RNA sequence: AGUAAGGUCAGCUAAAUAAGCUAUCGGGCCCAUACCCCGAAAAUGUUGGUUAUACCCUUCCCGUACUACCA
RNA sequence: GUUAAUGUAGCUUAAAUUAUCAAAGCAAGGCACUGAAAAUGCCUAGAUGAGCCUCACAGCUCCAUAAACACCA
């Protein structure tokens, strides 16, 4: 029985599709 | 903007010395090139083989007449 | 006979199942000619007066390099905007030609261009003769 | 149709022939880069022969017990002299040709380190205005082909020029003076296409009164402020 | 947990690509060559050929870095194997030759992905304008034949191929 | 059905150091043929995995083999 | 000249003598570092559009950007 989240999900802003277009972190700091 | 990349260096750690050598093409045009020997200028010889038999005969008579008087 | 053909076919497939080797770049592989051949420069002496002007000059080179990027980035920005604004403007007036101007037209590639030379080619020049041998150390391997 | 007249202009550009002079700042850094190359390098074969002379000369000074007095024939210093004499005797062309001295703005042998954009003079309304070559668009013909046709319409030309795809590179809209302005022809739309001049040049029939070649620095003088602005947008400074 | 509203808060496998590992038996450069989109050209190879190693690589780096700033995908920045030619000049008052010099050629290739049809004019304009000195720019299509030069020669197949024919 | 078990030159065997004999091809000896002497070529049933291969395992295929009983 | 939109660095924070410790963060560059990128080390450049108003809220105006009526071959 899936429930609805109470607010915005953390990583839902970024687009799953077209991964190459999004710039990566490239660093650990 | 033809001088935006020529200013560089041989990015290596164990490389032999290079010297500026002005190499002239088949025509009178020259391009600056680094070469092993400290020679000042070098010319590119003509590939006589590529010439056709009528073109080769044209180049055959020129040198023989030039060497003679 | 027919069995010999079978092995020839099989030998073809066996060699096919192997990796396609790539020629190593000898430019990035220094030969043993320079491998400790006593050809080491003496301990380099750096004048203090030379060091201060050398380092200070590099600071200006960093600033001057940024100047080149600024004008180049602005130049391509205007060139992109100029072409983009004309393409969209023409589309409203002439939709039929807009489709022709945007579709991939194989009229550009190949675009082989050479760089400028130090001196222009002189008139009536006769270079000497000779021949061009190509040593080009061959690399053939079998599996 | 439309009140505007469709025109296809050709922006023929000559690539530079010689490398542009180094700026004073670049000269100083070029010396530094070359200096670092020598410091971080090994001894070349010629530099080995420099010590080879030292090896033999030192024997000629103190160790006069050399086994073989034949040795070589030439010297490393002598070899450089051999190439130096040939180089000094040999002469090359001049970067600044006679066109620069005579300010012949028609020949292609001027400003070999710069870029020349073709300009022609056209008479419209009993007035001569220098402009880029252009032609009127025709049915069953793409706008790029209009610029392509303009190259073939030049007076006794053999030039071969590579174009740039099919998309345009600029635009310029002007309206006719109210004396001759009508609803049928309100004005015209000029579209510019860039091309690279590979080889070929105009004949000797007409040179001064037909076409000139100028750079972007002096491009404004032959043009007018309204037409000048749109041309400078797509012309990359070089 | 499924029923909790905080389900799937740890999802990450949809953020990174699958990154298929290079299997020992499946190791192969499977390149889906794209050809002829509406406004996107196919895979192109920017062949930069010059006689000097330092000058050829210096302009090769500029092309690769320029693409990144312009959001142009670069698949690889490999280098074509070098070719060495023995320059022989003719001797005057004679016919027998002599070894003049040894000149080599260095080629650097920056393979690029598809680009918008409008950007083709703009991108190439920057490249050919910045050719420093004698660098032979060559923007050709990425056919398998142009990519065959990077590999070695296989006389073992040529022995079979000749007999097959 | 199940289980067992094998494929190697044209052919048959032994080793995996792919050999030996014969057949096949070329030459010599003889009037000719065969014998004989000399020289050469020739293969691991199949797919995949065995550091990498081969003798191994796996897949495919051909063929071989035993058993199928108490009511 | 006139009619309609906008103007902290490349985007953007605080700020905008409204008060406070203060013009920030990320980009963008040079050099070094197997050969490309990327990391890492060292290191370079800097704006509060302009004035007025309010001096204890912040906006109007000017100028400029920029489109328009509109000079044009
Ligand atoms: C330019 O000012 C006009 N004279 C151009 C012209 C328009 C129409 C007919 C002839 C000339
Ligand atoms: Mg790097």
């Amino acid at each position: 029985r899936r429930a609805a989240p109470l607010g915005p999900m953390p990583n839902e802003d970024i687009d799953v599709s077209d991964l190459e277009r999004l710039k990566k972190y490239r660093s650990f700091d | 903007d033809c001088n935006r990349a020529l200013l560089t260096r041989l990015h290596r750690q164990t490389y032999a010395r290079l010297y500026p050598v002005l190499l002239v093409k088949q025509d009178g045009s020259t391009i600056h090139i680094r070469y092993r020997e400290p020679r000042r200028m070098l010319t590119m010889p003509v590939d006589l083989d590529s010439l056709s038999p009528e073109e080769r005969r044209a180049r055959f008579r020129k040198r023989e007449a030039k060497f003679k008087e | 006979d027919q069995a010999a053909k079978d092995r020839l076919k099989k030998r073809i497939r066996r060699l096919e199942k192997a990796s396609q080797e790539l020629i190593p770049i000898e430019d990035f592989i220094t030969p043993v000619k320079f491998l400790n051949k006593e050809r080491q420069r003496p301990p380099v002496e750096l004048p203090f007066e030379e060091s201060e002007r050398r380092a200070l000059l590099l600071k200006r080179w960093s600033l001057y390099k940024q100047r080149e990027h600024e004008m180049e980035r602005s130049a391509i920005r205007s060139l992109l905007e100029a072409q983009e604004e004309a393409l969209q403007e023409l589309r409203l007036s002439s939709p039929e030609l807009h489709a022709e101007a945007t579709k991939r037209d194989p009229s550009l590639f190949p675009f082989e261009r050479q760089g400028p030379d130090y001196t222009p080619p002189i008139s009536d020049y006769q270079p000497p003769e000779g021949r061009y041998q190509d040593i080009t150390k061959v690399y053939t391997q079998v599996e | 149709s439309s009140p505007w007249r469709l025109l296809g202009a050709l922006c023929l550009q000559r690539p530079p022939l010689v490398t542009k002079p180094l700026t004073p700042l670049q000269e100083e850094m070029a010396d530094l880069l070359q200096q670092i190359e020598i410091e971080r390098s090994l001894y070349s074969d010629h530099e080995l022969r420099a010590l080879d002379e030292a090896q033999q000369l030192a024997k000629k000074k103190s160790d006069l017990y050399e086994e073989e007095d034949e040795q070589n024939i030439l010297l490393a210093q002598d070899l450089e002299d051999m190439w130096e004499q040939k180089f000094l005797h040999f002469k090359l062309g001049a970067r600044l040709t006679e066109a620069d001295k005579k300010d012949d703005r028609t020949s292609l042998h001027r400003k070999l380190d710069r870029n020349l954009i073709l300009l022609v003079r056209e008479k419209l309304g009993d007035q001569d205005i220098w402009m880029l070559p252009q032609s009127d668009w025709q049915p069953g013909e793409t706008l790029r082909q209009t610029a392509e046709r303009t190259l073939a319409t030049l007076s006794e030309n053999n030039m071969e020029a590579k174009f740039l795809g099919n998309a345009p590179c600029g635009h310029y809209k002007f309206k006719f003076p109210q004396a001759m302005r009508t609803e049928t022809s309100l004005g015209a739309k000029v579209f510019f296409f860039k091309a690279l001049l590979l080889t070929g040049d105009f004949s000797q029939a007409g040179k001064k009164g037909h076409h000139v070649w100028v750079s972007k620095e002096e491009l404004g003088d032959y043009l007018k402020p309204k037409y000048l602005a749109q041309v400078r947008r797509f012309l990359l400074d070089l | 947990y499924r029923s909790k509203p905080t389900h799937g808060i740890g999802r990450y496998k949809h953020l990174v690509k699958a990154q298929e590992p290079k299997k020992k038996k499946g190791k192969v450069e499977v390149r889906p060559i794209n050809l002829g989109t509406d406004y996107e050209y196919g895979v192109l190879n920017i062949h930069l050929i010059a006689y000097d190693m330092a000058l050829a690589e210096s302009y090769a780096q500029y092309v690769h870095n320029l693409c990144n700033h312009l959001a142009i995908k670069v698949e690889e920045s490999y280098a074509m194997p070098t070719k060495t030619m023995e320059v022989l000049q003719l001797q005057e008052q004679g016919s027998k030759m002599f070894l003049d010099a040894v000149l080599t050629t260095h080629e650097r290739v920056v393979q690029i992905s598809g680009l918008s049809a409008t950007f083709a004019e703009i991108f190439l304009e920057i490249i050919h304008s910045n050719l420093p000195e004698g660098v032979k720019l060559s923007v050709r299509e990425h056919t398998e034949e142009d990519f065959k030069g990077r590999f070695k020669a296989r006389p073992e197949l040529e022995e079979l191929l000749a007999k097959l024919n």
